[PDB]
RNA sequence: UAUGCGCAUAACGCCACAGAG
């Protein structure tokens, strides 16, 4: 596995801050198995979501299990198995920061992790047990499918 | 005596230094680096410059009257 | 009214140049400035400083 | 948020006899005359970089601070605040730049009724002659190793 | 007259064939650009170049 | 338009004439020289102020 | 901002409760008893001990681009900017045990990083710069329009 | 309806003086305070936003 | 009267206590920081009763290199200051043999007694101030910079550093506020520290003249 | 100096109006 973080989230707010980009909706998302709270910005002319959504997020670090060969180079005539095929909505972004509180105690259970989907923003906090994975100038993949309940 | 002056050509100098070279490379003056097809004085001028081929003295003259000489040799090009 | 002040400013102030020692000396030899703008800094080039 | 005086018209001096209610350490004033007889010459050259940047910074334009201490330090050569016109112009070197610059006749006749002599190291006076001005690439010389 | 032009670079000024014929530069002969020179010379006053 | 590459001369000073018409010169006045001598730029002043207008020679008794 | 010197400080912080002792007499010229008394003390009671009142009251040294021309020593900079950059130094130093994903970058190489930046940032010899003046005074003054 | 003079320097102090001195690369900072003064104008500042 | 004498008087004895220490004179710490409490102990009140007398408040300094050079401050009584009144001056200077004096008058001197006092020799320096230019120190202001006259031996290597001659350098006047506070001589060059703002100080030089 | 073919022709200022940026 290259998989980064894996857990199920539900939909709590769209648009707080009310901001309202032309198809982008901001989505305040908050988990279920942990502590996680998301903010994360789709495209939602190609993949709608409204509130009360219960989704399945996954960060990968590359999306073949058979060793993390990690390309980069995007092939669209790759037929080859990817994590991507039981997913609905897939992004590729990079991590330009990640933060949390510390005074001399380093990870102190919170910490933030900044992902930018070339423009589309995302923040993924919570416990620091979750969030080893994540470096600053890393290549994710995020990988979210709606669940059906 | 030992020069007291800055150790890098400024920007002045690099200006009058493949000035007078490309003009002598306009008269039949030898070219000491190879040419790869160039046919303006200043580009021939500007390699000579790269690769510190060029014999010529900068006399630094101070407001006094006094001078120190040196050459391109012994300074430092920048970009 | 603006081209005259520039003129007058200019007739005065243009033989000011920095010498090989880094004083900005008159046309005659007189000092002015013994460090130009009282640092010896360029003025394109403090920006990211 | 303090209290600040302010009087239209100047007397530094008279300001002295009340050092005990007025901060006199801080006292400004716009006459660079009377700071330059009061607290003398390199106080007035801060005050004429100050001139110049309260009077630009009204129109939010920001000239470098560098300018403005050569003009000053230019202004307050001699000793004396003196003005960039043709009476300042007199001072100079160089008298083909005082005939290029204005009154060209007089500045001629005071040429040759006191003998001057010009060393041809002003920038008009190399214009005249036709010979390379010493500012930029001409502070130097580039001498052929033989 | 100055019209604006995009697919120049930024350092490039667009230059007529009413002034690029009858600008001229005092180019010496040297072994290494007589060819350049000599098809100049064949092209004439008014051919560019 | 106007280009001007040798031509007339002021009968006088010996420096190009005015006018398109007449098919002159354009100045090169006392702000471009200003400008230019603000660039370090000499050698361009002594092109455009000298080579370019008037560079004769004189005879002098150098005694 | 205050002053300075070698009978200054004696008079000052030695000397002081010494002279507090009652003396009794008058003014000469101008001076108490007391200033009478420890000009009496710094002139006989002092031989080679006023050395050490004269080097712990002398002036603040010149500053580096006054004494070391910032064209040919390294690290010359002004006051100004060696006040930044320890300040920035000081900053930075939190920021490399805080803030994840270090850069490989140490204190004394970004110091000559910024200092070498500076001794490259300076005038070079022949730049016109009374004519910059002129022009930047001058130009701007087109922006302004009349009372 | 604005006219631009274009000098064309005869010699090769001139040429070269040109290309490294006076060049439009380094003309990029305004001397009045070391800001920038070449940029995009207005329809690029519309679309890039 | 009584209450703005007494606060002239300790202000102007109090510029010129650091006037002589910034001269370079022996002056104690309890003679530089003197309240207006303790000038009217060391020093009477009432001085239209006379208890100050002017004559009473003659100070005479010494210099730190050595005690033959000591210098006298003497604030003479008339208002007007005529050349009886400095003759009377250089008469007591001539005995105790010194060779500088400063004289601190409440109106200005007759200019025929101003020429006087430039006509004296170098064996007797005389200066003046006028009382109103002591009620503050004009060093301690924000924008007059620390000057420091240099010795002969700093301005040899300040004209070797930049192979400079003496007729390139810049002016002070020799009547410039700063240079009558210093005393400095004609001829002589004055380093000046400044409170730059580009710059953290900056060193220039002006000569005397 | 320009044009034309060494040859032939033409060799400008001062005011005042109007305009361009």
């Amino acid at each position: 596995a290259g998989i980064l973080f894996e857990d199920i989230f539900d939909v709590k707010d769209i648009d707080p801050e009310g901001k309202k980009f032309d198809r982008v909706s901001r989505l305040h998302c908050e988990s279920e198995s942990f502590k996680m709270d998301l903010i994360l910005d789709v495209n939602i002319q190609i993949y709608p979501v409204d509130l009360g959504d219960k989704f399945r997020l996954v960060i990968a670090s590359t999306l073949y299990e058979d060793g993390t060969l990690d390309d980069g180079e995007y092939n669209p005539t790759d037929d080859r198995p990817s994590r991507a095929d039981q997913f609905e909505y897939v992004m590729y972004g990079k991590v330009y920061r990640i933060e949390g509180d510390e005074t001399s105690t380093e990870a102190a259970t919170r910490l933030s992790a900044y992902v930018s989907y070339g423009g589309l923003l995302m923040r993924l906090q919570g416990d620091a047990n979750n969030l080893h994975g994540f470096e600053v100038d890393s290549r994710v993949y995020l990988l979210m499918k709606k669940l059906a309940f | 005596q030992k020069r007291i002056t800055t150790p890098y050509m400024t920007k002045y100098e690099r200006a009058r230094v493949l000035g007078t070279r490309a003009l002598q490379i306009a008269m039949c003056a030898p070219v000491m680096v190879e040419l790869e097809g160039e046919t303006d004085p200043l580009l021939i001028a500007m390699k000579e410059l790269k690769a510190r081929k060029i014999p010529i003295i900068i006399r630094r003259y101070l407001p006094d009257g006094s001078y120190e000489d040196w050459g391109v040799d012994e300074l430092i090009i920048t970009d | 009214r603006s081209g005259y002040l520039q003129r007058c400013i200019i007739k005065h102030l243009e033989g000011l140049v920095v010498q090989y020692d880094l004083t900005v000396r008159d046309s005659d030899g007189s000092v002015v400035q013994f460090l130009y703008g009282e640092d010896g800094l360029d003025i394109p080039k403090t920006q990211f400083l | 948020k303090e209290l600040v005086l302010n009087t239209e018209g100047i007397n530094l001096p008279e300001l002295f006899k009340y050092a005990e209610v007025l901060d006199l350490r801080r006292l400004y004033s716009n006459d660079i005359h009377a700071i330059a007889n009061t607290y003398g010459i390199e106080a007035a050259l801060r005050v004429i970089e100050k001139e110049i940047k309260d009077v630009f910074a009204v129109y939010g334009i920001a000239v470098d601070p560098r300018h403005l201490s050569l003009v000053a330090d230019y202004m307050c050569f001699e000793g004396v605040y003196k003005p960039l016109n043709r009476f300042g112009i007199r001072s100079n070197s160089s008298p083909l730049q005082q005939m290029t610059f204005e009154t060209s006749f007089q500045f001629l006749k005071q040429a040759t009724m006191l003998g001057s002599h010009d060393e041809l190291r002003s920038p008009s006076a190399c214009l005249v002659v036709g010979k390379v001005v010493r500012g930029g690439t001409g502070l130097f010389e580039l001498k052929q190793p033989l | 007259v100055i019209c604006p032009d995009m697919y120049i670079n930024t350092n490039e000024i667009g230059i007529p064939m009413v002034f690029a014929t009858k600008l001229t530069y005092p180019q010496p002969v040297t072994p290494w650009n007589v060819q350049e020179l000599r098809q100049a010379v064949i092209n004439g006053p008014n051919v560019h170049p | 338009f106007q280009v001007r590459t040798t031509g007339a001369r002021d009968r006088v000073t010996n420096q190009p004439i005015g006018g398109r018409n007449v098919q002159g010169g354009i100045r090169f006045g006392e702000m471009e020289r200003d400008a230019l001598l603000a660039h370090g730029t000499s050698f361009l002043l002594h092109d455009r102020l000298f080579n370019c207008s008037d560079r004769s020679v004189a005879h002098v008794c150098v005694k | 901002l205050l002053r300075r010197g070698a009978f200054l400080s004696y008079s000052q912080k030695i000397q002081e409760a010494v002279k507090a002792l009652k003396l009794e007499s008058e003014n000469r010229n101008g001076r108490s008893p007391g200033t009478q008394e420890m000009l009496r003390m710094w002139y006989e009671l002092d031989e080679e001990s006023r050395r050490k009142y004269q080097k712990k009251a002398a002036a603040c040294p010149d500053p580096s681009l006054s004494v070391w021309r910032p064209d040919i020593y390294f690290a010359s900079v002004s006051e100004t900017f060696e006040t930044k950059v320890d300040d920035y130094s000081q900053e930075w130093a939190a920021q490399t045990e805080k803030s994840y994903e270090k850069s490989e970058l140490s204190l004394d190489r970004l110091r000559t990083l910024l200092q070498l930046k500076w001794q490259r940032s300076l005038c070079e010899p022949g730049e016109a710069v009374g004519l910059l003046a002129a022009q930047s005074i001058g130009e701007p003054s087109t922006q302004m329009t009349l009372n | 309806g604005d006219e631009m003079n274009a000098h064309f320097p005869q010699s090769e102090l001139g040429r070269a003086e040109a290309y490294v001195l006076a060049c439009t690369d380094q003309q990029y900072l305004v001397p009045k305070d070391g800001q920038p003064l070449a940029g995009l104008i207005q329809d690029h500042m519309v679309s890039g936003a | 009267d009584d209450e703005e004498e007494t606060y002239r008087l300790w202000k102007i004895r109090k510029t010129i206590m650091q006037l002589c220490h910034d001269r370079g004179y022996l002056v104690t710490q309890d003679e530089l920081d003197q309240t207006l409490e303790e000038f009217k102990a060391q020093f009477g009140d009432k001085p239209s009763e006379g208890r100050p007398r002017r004559t009473d408040l003659t100070v005479l300094v010494a210099h730190n290199d050595d005690p033959t050079d000591q210098m006298f401050v003497f604030f003479p009584e008339e208002p007007k200051v005529g050349i009886k009144t400095i003759k009377v001056y250089c008469q007591r200077m001539q005995e105790e043999n010194i060779t500088r004096a400063l004289i601190v008058v409440q109106q200005g001197m007759t200019p025929s007694a101003k020429q006087s006092l430039v006509d004296m020799a170098p064996k007797y320096i005389l200066e003046q101030f006028l009382q109103q230019e002591l009620l503050i120190n004009i060093t301690e202001h924000e924008l007059v910079p620390e000057h420091v006259v240099m010795t002969k031996e700093e301005v040899t290597e300040l004209l070797a550093r930049y192979k400079l001659r003496e007729n390139q350098l810049p002016r002070i006047q020799a009547g410039d506020p700063v240079a009558r506070y210093f005393g400095i001589k004609r001829g002589q060059v004055v380093k000046i520290i400044r409170p730059s703002e580009t710059a953290g100080r900056y060193i220039t030089y002006r000569l005397v003249q």
